[PDB]
């Protein structure tokens, strides 16, 4: 095996389609366990101002009870056979996946139908979950990372559904009724926008039979979203009582398909990530990370590439003390402009290797593989095989990075969200002026 | 607010306005704020009709 035969030997994910539009997809393997899940194309991006937060509410109510399985009965099946049921709802996706033994695949799929098709949405359950969601919102206020990322989305996609948080405003939480949830599950859990994805030791024929036997009686065969408008701005939630100051600066990134995703990730891999409790520190080849470790500017930073269907945020988020925001912002902008102006071959090779490690290591275990299947089928319309990813990364070079970063970073108005003791944070004019070089 | 991105350009505008006034003065009416008797060689034996300072 020379890593080429290795990639070629990865089992192929068969994809089918029911009459309802259910894209049944599976990736057989040898493990005795499996992860079977349903990926919905619902999320806050598809929610108006009044309906905002209904997706999170429905996700919460999903596992409580079903019409066929009243209340804890649904729970009882999950634990009694050792399965781990879980759900996650981001801004443009929802998913319910049940990790279970390959033997129990016939049962799990049935449950996966019951959770998605025949929910309960009981009124007393709605009241209890309303209280729980309120306390969970007060929890989410605690950590600065999620708060800062929601601020970034609000100030970058202001005036668009993308600005809406996943959980929604607390006002909507109290004022969401059972009718709204029923309408949401009726008009957003439709059959065409569904991916039943399974990994592990499941054969595609059995998955197709189970889907055709349990998911057949679903929707037949509309809120198809609108292109959101990036609006470079800044939000400063100056709160000096917080210990550290979380900043996130992002530019309008690429879409989901948008082949420029492959170079940009490589470019981001050049900047990398770092925090206090790392290893080499002052020797890590990422110049920004080496500077941070040498001068102890920050307790953390990372480069994110949040990309949605038609747009996306590409940038960096760092956590540092109250009197190092300016220096680290300068060094971050310097790394960005260096990549746009002069990328150099060696850094590009390091980025290519790092991205190869990302894609390969991320796709291990049944849960990440099934998640990749669902997300790829929903976004790319296919499952990009690892060989295709390898070829696309191989095509990347110094010139490609220098051009792609230039198209997205150089002289672009960024969106900034800072929270905490952010007095040091440079004024938006200084940040914007950092995007361009008078030497270049 | 930081001085450079804002007050440098504000001061540039102020300097432009002051240059406008000064250049108007010099180019169009130079001997407006002066006194014509200053264009006479100093003669200690005779004084001008009025002795006013600037
Ligand atoms: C020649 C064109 C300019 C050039 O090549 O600048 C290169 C370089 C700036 O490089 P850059 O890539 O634009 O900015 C990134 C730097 O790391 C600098 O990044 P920074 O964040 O540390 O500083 C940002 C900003 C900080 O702001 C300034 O430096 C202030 C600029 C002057 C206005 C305010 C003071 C006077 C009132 O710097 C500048 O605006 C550029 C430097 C000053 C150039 C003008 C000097 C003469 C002014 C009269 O400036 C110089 O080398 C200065 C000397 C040469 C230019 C002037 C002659
Ligand atoms: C007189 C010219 C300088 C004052 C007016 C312009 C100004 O204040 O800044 C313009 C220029 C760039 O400054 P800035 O926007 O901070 O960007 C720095 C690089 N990122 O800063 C300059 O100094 C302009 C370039 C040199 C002339």
């Amino acid at each position: 095996a020379t890593y080429a035969q290795a990639l070629q030997s990865v089992p192929e994910t068969q994809v089918s389609q029911l009459d309802n539009g259910l894209r049944v997809a599976s990736e057989q393997s040898s493990q005795p366990t499996c992860t079977v899940g349903v990926w919905i194309d619902a999320g806050s991006r598809y929610e108006n101002e009044k309906n905002n937060g209904a997706g999170y509410f429905v996700e919460h109510l999903a596992f409580k009870g079903t019409k066929n399985r009243p209340g804890s009965a649904l729970e009882k099946e999950v634990e009694s056979m050792g399965a781990h049921l879980n759900a996650y709802s981001t801004r443009e996706h929802t998913a319910y996946y049940i990790k279970a033994l390959s033997k129990d695949l016939p049962k799990a799929v049935e449950l996966l139908a019951d959770i998605v098709q025949n929910c309960s949405l009981e009124d007393s359950q709605i009241e209890k979950e309303r209280d729980v969601i309120l306390q969970e919102l007060q929890e989410n206020d605690s950590s600065m990372r999620d708060v800062v990322f929601d601020y970034l989305h609000a100030t970058a996609f202001q005036g668009t559904p993308l600005a809406q948080s996943v959980e929604g405003p607390s006002e909507n939480v109290r004022k969401l009724s059972r009718a709204d949830l029923t309408e949401y599950v009726s008009q957003h859990y439709k059959a065409p926008r569904m991916v039943l994805a399974a990994a592990g030791g499941v054969e595609h024929r059995q998955l197709l039979d189970l889907a055709q036997k349990h998911f057949s009686s679903l929707s037949g065969t509309v809120p198809a979203f609108t292109p959101c408008r990036f609006t470079g701005s800044e939000i400063r939630h100056r709160d000096d009582a917080l210990p550290l100051a979380h900043v996130a600066i992002a530019v309008e990134g690429p879409g989901w398909a948008n082949p420029d995703n492959v170079p940009l990730q490589v470019a981001n891999a050049i900047i990398g990530h770092y925090d206090s409790t790392y290893g080499g520190g002052t020797h890590m080849s990422s110049t920004l990370a080496s500077v941070a470790a040498t001068r102890k500017l920050c307790q953390s930073f990372q480069t994110f590439n949040i990309c949605y269907a038609e747009t996306g945020l590409l940038g960096a988020h760092f956590v540092c003390d109250n009197m190092s925001i300016d220096d680290m912002m300068f060094f971050l902008q310097g790394q960005w402009m260096r990549l746009c102006t002069s990328a150099t071959e060696s850094e590009v090779v390091r980025g290519k290797n790092i991205l190869r490690n990302a894609l390969v290591s991320h796709l291990d275990g049944t849960t990440p593989v099934c998640e990749d299947i669902g997300r790829s089928l929903l976004t790319y319309g296919r499952r990009i095989p690892l060989a295709e990813w390898e070829s696309r990364i191989a095509e990347v070079d110094a010139s490609v990075v220098r051009e792609v970063c230039s198209k997205y970073f150089y002289d672009q108005c960024p969106a900034v969200a800072g929270l905490g003791p952010i007095e040091q944070l440079p004024d938006y004019n200084r940040i914007r002026s950092g995007m361009f070089w008078l030497r270049f | 607010i930081p001085f450079h991105p804002y007050y440098t350009i504000k001061d540039i505008l102020g300097a432009l306005f002051m240059m406008l006034i000064l250049l108007i003065l010099v180019l169009f009416s130079p001997d407006l704020l002066g006194d014509p008797d200053n264009y006479t060689p100093a003669n200690p034996l005779n004084t001008p009709p009025h002795i006013k300072p600037e």
